[PDB]
RNA sequence: GCGCAAGACGGACCAGAGCGAAAGCAUUUGCCAAGAAUGUUUUCAUUAAUCAAGAACGAAAGUCGGAGGUUCGAAGACGAUCAGAUACCGUCGUAGUUCCGACCAUAAACGAUGCCGACCGGCGAUGCGGCGGCGUUAUUCCCAUGACCCGCCGGGCAGCUUCCGGGAAACCAAAGUCUUUGGGUUCCGGGGGGAGUAUGGUUGCAAAGCUGAAACUUAAAGGAAUUUGGCGAAGGGCACCACC
């Protein structure tokens, strides 16, 4: 895990996060 | 499978009158039978040859373009269709710590023969010169573009075809190109680099034929 | 650290050059950074002139010359041994490689 | 091959250092007679002096490198 | 072949084209027009691997063929030109011209001028493979 | 080998050369507009420097709607490689790469070095503008212009050298004039991880951009340089406990 790939995972994980956050508004 | 070079017959190929060597080669076709005829796969052909083996007492870095039109019995008579130069000059000339000057017209002959110069020219270095750049300034190459164009544009409007090859032979249009460009910026190698024809008229037998003495 | 003076390449006021290409390789380098080796060679290589010589019809006839540029990146250059890592002190020598022969 | 090639004869007349990728085989410059002035560079193993002929079979190869 | 030509007062002149690359040579026999060929034979004509085909070896063996064939036609002299892959690949020509060209040189023919028709580009065409290039 | 058609690009010339605030800019020519430097015994008289709020531009990739798609080529389809290889490699190939119109404002956007201003050594050169001078050339006389040579001035991209000086050192003529500590001014950091993360606001069609914590855990994480060290690093030699 470099820091790039370590955003890049980051970034999905906080997609994931933001979907089943407005899937249970 | 019959052997394909039983029906293949030598032709000879002619040069025009207007250079010393008259023969260049010997060329080949098929027989005539049926839709194909023999003058018909010399109409099209394009002959890449030397100055050297063209002429006697000249230069060797120059090539013409030469193309057969018709054929009256066993001889392609040929004509002219474009002058090229040899790579190994034209990889030879170019260096570092000098500059190039192009030019590019379309400019048609008194006849109905439409020609394309191009032309390309060096730096000289003086003899007591100390810097290495050798570099000029900008309107220096667009002036002696100008004083290129307007040499090219003059000297070929008021002649034929027959006059321009023969003013090709030597370097005379590269010589009142570099003594033109004197008093701007000095010119070491000045030479044609390559020409092309765009426009073809309607084809004449008396014109060829005249062409070839 | 800071290794070189310059950073391996010869841009000072530019901040961007045009992309070339490697010649072993494809990698896209820029032009100012790349290794250039303007190589000088002929047709025939050392013995083999005697013998176009001796075959060819014109006397006396000049031979001609090849003219390429070639265009390396560093890991394709420093493979090749066309150029060779030097030491701390002898960095700092921009004069070209002698030539004998 | 549709062809026969005569087996040529030819004298080494310097030896240069030895080469191979173990080391097994010299190089040396092999001169014909046929015309004095013929004088190539090929591969050769063994004990080799100055002065002694070899037999070629194929006449018209030049010398390798370690490659 | 034949024809009302001597062989004592003249010589017939014809152009080869030698196509060198790093994987196989072309050793082409065309006439003076170079519209209409003699004989075409290919390194990979001589060999069975292809990894001799990169090899002098094989474009000897089709030089010496070629020129056999023209010489028993009644081509005596050749017109060299050169020719690498060329285009944004490669601009060094292949193991097998110089090989090729002696073999030529050694069949008995006649040689005449030389030049190189590499095509260069005027900076044309994207090269193939990525930014990175090839990795090994 | 002769021609046609389409798209892309501008090789050699091309350099520690130029311009631009930066991102960037290379076929010839025409048009429009702007700008630095140089020259001035011209013009106004302090109009100046840095900058919350706000505003313009901003590589490539990404999105929407068109025309077009030569080559290259994410995803995908195979062949080898390998114990595994949906990786390096090889052949095809959709988006994309090209142009227009509407978005986002992200880079190792790096000279990893804010802007203005004064002082502080030397030397060879380069680009521009101006000044002065023996000579050669644009064929022989004169003058002015271009082209060389010899020097000077101003601005700039740089280079070599130095026990000015500074620094932890690598090094820097600025990173100097700093305890002998104060020229003016904007932004920004207080051990490492959590973390550029969660919530809130704002912006965006979307992807995401700006703002930005806390609980908890940890005694080190780091920068420069020195000596055997190991390199499937390079350059030279040696050994039948190595090979041929
Ligand atoms: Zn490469």
């Amino acid at each position: 895990m470099r820091a790039k790939w370590r955003k890049k995972r980051m970034r999905r994980l906080k997609r994931k996060r933001r979907k089943m956050r407005q899937r249970s508004k | 499978v019959v052997d394909p070079f039983s029906k293949k017959d030598w032709y000879d190929v002619k040069a025009p009158a207007m250079f010393n060597i008259r023969n260049i080669g010997k060329t080949l076709v098929t027989r005539t039978q049926g839709t194909k005829i023999a003058s018909d796969g010399l109409k099209g052909r394009v002959f890449e040859v030397s100055l050297a083996d063209l002429q006697n007492d000249e230069v060797a870095f120059r090539k013409f373009k030469l193309i057969t039109e018709d054929v009256q019995g066993k001889n392609c008579l040929t004509n002219f269709h474009g002058m090229d130069l040899t790579r190994d000059k034209m990889c030879s000339m170019v260096k570092k710590w000098q500059t190039m000057i192009e030019a590019h017209v379309d400019v048609k002959t008194t006849d109905g023969y439409l020609l394309r110069l191009f032309c390309v020219g060096f730096t000289k270095k003086r003899n007591n010169q100390i810097r290495k750049t050798s570099y000029a300034q900008h309107q220096q190459v667009r002036q002696i573009r100008k004083k290129m164009m307007e040499i090219m544009t003059r000297e070929v409007q008021t002649n034929d075809l027959k006059e321009v090859v023969n003013k090709l032979i030597p370097d005379s249009i590269g010589k009142d190109i570099e003594k033109a460009c004197q008093s701007i910026y000095p010119l070491h190698d000045v030479f044609v680099r390559k020409v092309k024809m765009l426009k073809k008229p309607k084809f004449e037998l008396g014109k060829l034929m005249e062409l070839h003495g | 650290t800071k290794k070189r003076r310059n950073n391996g390449r010869a841009k000072k006021g530019r901040g961007h050059v045009q992309p070339i290409r490697c010649t072993n390789c494809a990698c896209c380098v820029p032009k100012d950074k790349a290794i250039k080796k303007f190589v000088i060679r002929n047709i025939v290589e050392a013995a083999a002139v005697r013998d176009i010589s001796e075959v060819s019809v014109f006397d006396a006839y000049v031979l001609p010359k090849l003219y390429v540029k070639l265009h390396y990146c560093v890991s394709c250059a420093i493979h090749s041994k066309v150029v060779r890592n030097r030491s701390r002190e002898a960095r700092k020598d921009r004069t070209p490689p002698p030539r004998f022969r | 091959t549709s062809r026969v090639q005569p087996i040529k004869l030819a004298r080494v007349t310097k030896v240069l250092g030895r080469t191979g990728s173990q080391g097994q085989c010299t190089q040396v410059r092999v001169e014909f007679m046929d015309d004095t002035s013929r004088s190539i560079i090929r591969n050769v193993k063994g004990p080799v002096r100055e002065g002694d002929v070899l037999t070629l079979l194929e006449s018209e190869r030049e010398a390798r490198r370690l490659r | 072949s034949l024809g009302p030509q001597v062989a004592e007062g003249e010589n017939v002149f014809g152009v080869c084209h030698i196509f060198a690359s790093f994987n196989d040579t072309f050793v082409h026999v065309t006439d003076l027009s170079g519209k209409e060929t003699i004989c075409r034979v290919t390194g990979g004509m001589k060999v069975k691997a292809d990894r001799d085909e990169s090899s002098p070896y094989a474009a000897m063996l089709a030089a010496q063929d070629v020129a056999q064939r023209c010489k028993e036609l009644g081509i005596t002299a050749l017109h060299i030109k050169l020719r690498a892959t060329g285009g944004n690949r490669t601009k060094t020509p292949g193991p097998g011209a110089q090989s090729a060209l002696r073999a030529l040189a050694r069949s008995g023919m006649k040689i005449g001028r030389i030049e190189d028709v590499t095509p260069i580009p005027s900076d044309s065409t994207r090269r193939k493979g990525g930014r990175r290039g090839r990795r090994l």
